[PDB]
């Protein structure tokens, strides 16, 4: 009973901790061998460890009192950063929405009531979608799907799940027949079709395939030591640090970290089922869910699936606000984890 | 409770959803590289696979005859990598020795050393010569990293007889290429380095590039292509057919010599622009070879001004040469005459296929010789209008068709005598004494300070229009006579 009085979780913090280490020799290997970023890294690493244990000490009960205010402060730094034409705050969107969320659906009935409550908490989403997408499309899709899982796990109905459903799959078809002006529809195919229109948009992610093809196999590839040829694609070491992760280590790396990846979401989740208050049981997830997606655009980024979008692959990269960020929401399930009754 | 369970559904399905998303990206990365494992084939370290960009044969600009007017031969140049290069300084003197490399070139590779982004390719030297690629070629072993390369120059074996015409390619800058990403078209022109500034090489920029191709060779040392795996083929330029008769071209240029001017010869029947034609023409091929600062300082400087194409940029006033339009415009009205003047072309873009052309203004006066030559092309179709096209046809499936005019509203009506009375007047001011143009068309056979003149010899059935100007009276005779010989030559 020593993790509980300091208020976290054993297994959530020991796969962390291998995460981190993995990503720690990840970077030094994609990092040229540079020592300066690797103590930043090091640096990183040692603040998101800080917040995270100091996110878990404040109990789950103060963060539904003060979801309303950490909420209204963001939207309005959102605003602020939206105009003016400082430090990018969709880290701050991106845990805040989902608590506000948990906070609405906490003070309502049980499952959420058919446009009564679902559009309330869609009402709260689409602000701050707006504002984290009028700059950069890339982490709006984060921000939303973060609460869009609150709100799927709170008991959302199926009903209006299908109906959307079957409208935007109705939709779609006569954005495809009536909306199909050419150049239009040519963008469209282009930013869907990310390896087709190589030596451009196509470049970085046809030089990444090669890289993961290349030392790519489950025969481990060349190991380590910066023995590859990753310099071709700029920013391996943020971005593409999947594919150095890939040319530098195999099918195997690969595997091993997306298993780490699994296992830190089913720790969450498992841990979410039984937080006590709604408020907790969905915020978990949520943070858990949005991890994932998190994992799965930048996997797809790199090997060539998914549309052109800048979401670094989770606390293993060069960028603190990521890796605080996603440290801030394991503090927040340890602390909700541990507070219990 | 009842939220519990519910909870513990919704959670269990995103989870099912989250493994088949992981289900759907461990399946790609199999397929990317455990099945498609030939994507190394690398027995030794050293090779690379990158993605090489392989520029398309740039479209051959043909001309009415068909004979070639701008080619594209094999230029060949230094190259090596910065980042392979044991000592910068001894290769340096090496070249020096063996190639004749001059400190300038030392200089220039210096600038671009950092200019150029790195991790890439950097040139040292231009237009080598066959004898040093022989000597380079058999002392090749005695350099870290450098190797001679071929790369496809636009050729202009012309050279300044179509220069503004048929347009140069030169180097693409920062300012190109940020053009081209907010075009999103680096993709299409990551493999050339010459890219048209001015001419048919811009405004057909994309037809005569084409798609550019790319493939994914894996190179060992020295940069050779040895396991070529996967490459688009590049859409080759389609050979654009101008409406030009390069005969007609020389016997211009060569009457014209020191006389700075510029002539665009039409045919309106077709709707093609027989002869455009600018006086100074600076030779094109030193930019496309990498011209230096000096040589285009002296150029922008000079007071000829050769970088300005008189037959578009040459806003100048028509002064007489309007005199048959405003007649077919009171004609057919009994400030609506600057109404009619745009109507007929004046104060707006031709649609010329030249997209450095500058409008000019319509006061409510500065016209440039193609906005003569399409006010002239009305005036001889009765008012029905034909854009002053220089693209007589193109590379299709079929390899060849014509270029089809933009109908829009003809001026006036078709079936009025109107048209007809201009023509009539201009015919008699040609082939009349009282006319001043007599003496100049006099002798022909068939009926007939800047200085300018246009006129149609095929009264029956114009086959030819021109429409020309003789910047500050050029050093000949007067424009009269040299429009004499030109129609002259133009069908004997």
């Amino acid at each position: 009973t020593f993790w509980d009085k300091v208020h976290l979780d054993p297994t959530m913090l020991l796969i962390l901790l291998a995460l981190l280490v993995y990503s720690a020799l990840v970077i030094w290997s994609a990092s040229g061998q540079d020592i300066g970023m690797m103590e930043r890294k090091i640096g990183q690493i040692a603040m998101g460890l800080v917040i995270m244990v100091v996110m878990a000490q404040i109990p789950p009960r103060v963060y539904e009192g003060w979801a309303p205010y950490l909420y209204i402060i963001c939207i309005i730094l959102l605003v602020a950063v939206d105009a003016f034409g400082r430090f990018q705050p969709s880290e701050i969107a991106k845990i805040a929405v989902p608590l506000m969320v948990a906070r609405f659906i906490n003070r309502d009935v049980c499952p959420p009531s058919l446009k009564n409550t679902g559009i309330a908490l869609v009402l709260i989403f689409m602000p701050t979608l707006l504002v984290a997408a009028q700059p950069d499309l890339g982490t709006s899709i984060l921000v939303a799907l973060s609460g869009l899982f609150v709100l799927f796990l709170s008991g959302l109905s199926w009903r209006l799940i299908g109906v959307a459903v079957v409208l935007v799959a109705a939709f779609i078809p006569i954005l495809w027949f009536f909306l199909m002006h050419d150049y239009q529809r040519q963008r469209v195919m282009m930013l869907l079709d990310p390896e087709s229109d190589p030596l451009g948009a196509g470049y970085h992610i046809i030089q990444s395939k090669i890289a993961i093809g290349s030392g790519g196999l489950r025969g481990k590839g060349w190991l380590h030591g910066t023995q590859s040829q990753l310099e071709f694609l700029p920013e391996r070491h943020t971005d593409f640090i999947f594919a150095v992760l890939a040319e530098e280590l195999g099918l195997v790396g690969i595997l091993i970290l997306l298993a780490l990846y699994i296992l830190l979401i089913m720790r969450g989740l498992w841990i979410a089922a039984r937080a006590q208050t709604t408020f907790g049981r969905v915020m978990a997830g949520g943070l858990m869910l949005i991890l994932f997606v998190y994992v799965f655009v930048n996997i797809g980024m790199v090997s060539g699936i998914l549309p052109v979008v800048g979401v670094p692959l989770p606390l293993v990269s060069y960028g603190g606000s990521a890796l605080i960020v996603l440290m801030a929401g394991f503090g927040i399930v340890m602390s909700i984890h541990t507070h219990r009754k | 409770t009842a939220e519990s369970a519910l909870f513990v559904r919704r959670a269990l399905v995103a989870f099912l959803g989250i493994l088949l998303l992981t289900g759907v990206l461990i399946a790609n990365l199999y397929n990317l590289q455990i099945v498609r494992f030939t994507d190394y084939q690398t027995r030794s370290n050293e090779n690379r696979i990158k993605l090489v960009p392989i520029a398309p044969s740039r479209g051959i600009i043909y001309d009415r005859n068909g004979i070639p007017l701008a080619l594209n031969r094999t230029i060949y140049q230094i190259e090596m990598m910065p980042e392979k290069v044991d000592n910068v300084q001894q290769t340096l003197d090496a070249l020096r020795s063996v190639v004749d490399l001059t400190d300038d070139d030392i200089a220039a590779f210096r600038k671009e050393r950092a200019r150029s982004h790195r991790f890439t390719s950097i040139p040292v030297k231009t237009n080598l010569t066959e004898v040093q690629v022989a000597r380079f070629a058999v002392n090749q072993y005695r350099f870290p990293g450098v190797e001679v390369k071929g790369y496809k120059r636009r050729y202009y074996p012309y050279g300044s007889a179509l220069t503004h015409v048929i347009g140069y390619v030169s180097k693409i800058n920062d300012k190109d290429v940020e053009r081209l990403n907010n075009d999103g078209k680096l993709a299409n022109y990551a493999a050339t380095h010459d890219i048209g500034k001015l001419g048919i090489e811009r405004y057909y920029e994309d037809v005569l590039h084409g798609q550019t191709g790319y493939e994914e060779v894996e190179v060992n040392n020295r940069g050779r292509v040895i396991r070529q795996l996967k490459e688009v083929p590049p859409q080759a330029g389609h050979d654009i057919y101008l409406t030009l008769d390069l005969k007609l071209q020389q016997y211009i240029e060569t009457l014209l010599a020191g006389s700075r001017a510029a002539v665009v010869v039409t045919d309106p029947r077709t709707g093609g622009v027989l002869a455009l034609v600018s006086t100074p023409s600076y030779d094109p091929n030193l930019f496309v070879d990498g011209i230096s600062s000096k040589d285009y300082s002296a150029l922008l400087n000079d007071p000829n001004t050769p970088l300005v194409n008189r037959a578009t940029q040459g806003v100048y006033p028509p002064a007489s040469t309007v005199k048959p339009y405003v007649a077919v415009s009171a004609l057919s009205a009994g400030d609506r005459l600057s109404e009619w003047m745009g109507k007929f072309g004046y104060g707006h873009y031709t649609g010329i296929d030249l997209a450095e052309e500058r409008s000019g203004n319509m006061p409510t006066w500065t016209a440039t010789p193609i906005q003569m030559s399409k006010a002239l092309m009305i005036l001889i179709n009765d008012g029905i209008v034909k854009v002053p096209h220089l693209l007589m046809s193109t590379a299709e499936d079929g390899k060849q068709v014509p270029w089809v005019q933009p109908h829009e509203p003809p001026v006036g009506d078709i079936h009025s005598g109107y048209w007809e009375l201009a023509k009539d007047g201009m015919y008699g001011v040609a082939n009349r004494p009282n006319g001043t143009a007599h003496k100049y068309f006099a002798s022909a056979p068939y009926k007939i300070d800047h200085k300018l003149m246009t006129a149609f010899a095929p009264y029956n059935n114009p086959q030819v229009a021109v429409a020309m100007i003789l910047e500050n009276g050029g050093a000949g005779p007067a424009v009269g006579t040299l429009m004499r010989q030109i129609l002259d030559h133009i069908m004997l």
